[PDB]
């Protein structure tokens, strides 16, 4: 199960 | 950008008997970039049904690839695997044997 | 015994025409279970393993939505490292990430982590606590700074420590049949008269599960590396892996060469002796 699109970008 | 050749193994997924099939596989490793071109050959000549693992890669980055197909080992046919990648002056071409 | 779940992403730009390649795979332990690839014609998180297809279509819809998502940000990714490394938009440059959890043989939580490379290089990580960064040049400690001042690593903590090891617990239970078995290397011996006065001897190891293996040479009782050979573990095509080991060995001195065998699978190592 992947995770949400919570990411911030580099 | 960081440049690593592949490593490249040519073996066949179960025990080679003459008449029986099986299947060729080609694993190339330990490369970086991605972008890589791998045929499998037989006497010389490009096989054209072959596929591929979905590209993945190990702890230090660098990438694997698994490719096979299906064959007939027989006494005589030659089977190899021909690899190019940036890192490569040209093609490097690893015959299969058998015994490894 | 331990487990893990992970995923792995790579994305490539294109500079000649289009927009990055991304791939996605998981896994479960030595278990490819999905994919996704941008190149693909579905558009869609794929299964890669029978016990995954007993998800439902929300299964599938909300996985690719995800994916699709990660794409984009790691899109984003690529044009702002190439700024940040003052690089032409001419060259194709690769992210990186990977990211995922361990469970121990309770099935409790033992570690998560999180890995970013860019151009097969550390960029920046998590560190184990899961509470902070480790940068690994100036252009990463610019991420780092922006990723600590807004608290980024708690998030990934709540993913990694919850929701990953839930899911990996879900997974190991669906796909039992397989996810915890354990398959045990088919050994044996082969004998390679090299020439006259010397022999290689090589001890295989076929159609193993998971991939996690040592194999051993002693002449003697001693341990031996000298004249050895010891290929890299390597996927058989079938989910199964394969390895050997080599020596060479003055011909009619088999006898004093073992091979030694551990694995997950075996209770007791395997001894191999040529005779």
């Amino acid at each position: 199960f992947l995770p949400s699109d919570f990411f911030p970008s580099v | 950008m960081i440049q690593r050749t592949p490593k490249i193994q040519v073996y066949s997924r179960h025990p080679a008997e003459n008449g029986k099939s099986n299947f060729l596989n080609c694993y190339v490793s330990g490369f970086h970039p991605s972008d890589i071109e791998v045929d499998l050959l037989k006497n010389g000549e490009r096989i054209e049904k072959v596929e591929h693992s979905d590209l993945s890669f190990s702890k230090d980055w660098s990438f694997y690839l698994l490719y096979y197909t299906e064959f007939t080992p027989t006494e005589k046919d030659e089977y190899a695997c021909r690899v190019n990648h940036v890192t490569l002056s040209q093609p490097k071409i690893v015959k299969w044997d058998r015994d490894m | 015994g331990s487990h893990s779940m992970r995923y792995f992403f790579t994305s490539v730009s294109r500079p000649g025409r289009g927009e990055p390649r991304f791939i996605a795979v998981g896994y479960v332990d030595d278990t490819q279970f999905v994919r996704f690839d941008s190149d693909a014609a579905s558009q869609r998180m794929e299964p890669r393993a029978p016990w995954i297809e007993q998800e439902g279509p929300e299964y599938w819809d909300g996985e690719t939505r995800k994916v699709k998502a990660h794409s984009q940000t790691h899109r984003v990714d690529l044009g702002t490292l190439r700024g940040y490394y003052n690089q032409s938009e001419a060259g194709s440059h690769t992210v990186q990430r990977m990211y995922g959890c361990d469970v121990g043989s309770d099935w409790r939580f033992l570690r998560g982590y999180h890995q970013y490379a860019y151009d097969g290089k550390d960029y920046i990580a998590l560190k184990e606590d899961l509470r902070s960064w480790t940068a690994a040049d100036m252009a990463a400690q610019t991420t780092k700074h922006k990723w600590e001042t807004a608290h980024e690593a708690e998030q990934w903590r709540a993913y990694l420590e919850g929701t990953c090891v839930e899911w990996l617990r879900r997974y190991l239970e669906n796909g039992k049949e397989t996810l915890q078995r354990t398959d045990a290397p088919k050994t044996h011996m082969t004998h390679h008269a090299v020439s006259d006065h010397e022999a290689t001897l090589r001890c295989w190891a076929l159609s193993f599960y998971p991939a996690e293996i040592t194999l051993t040479w002693q002449r003697d009782g001693e341990d031996q590396t000298q004249d050895t050979e010891l290929v890299e573990t390597r996927p058989a095509g079938d989910g199964t892996f394969q390895k050997w080991a080599a020596v060479v060995v003055p011909s009619g001195q088999e006898q004093r060469y073992t091979c030694h065998v551990q694995h997950e699978g075996l209770p007791k190592p395997l001894t191999l002796r040529w005779e």
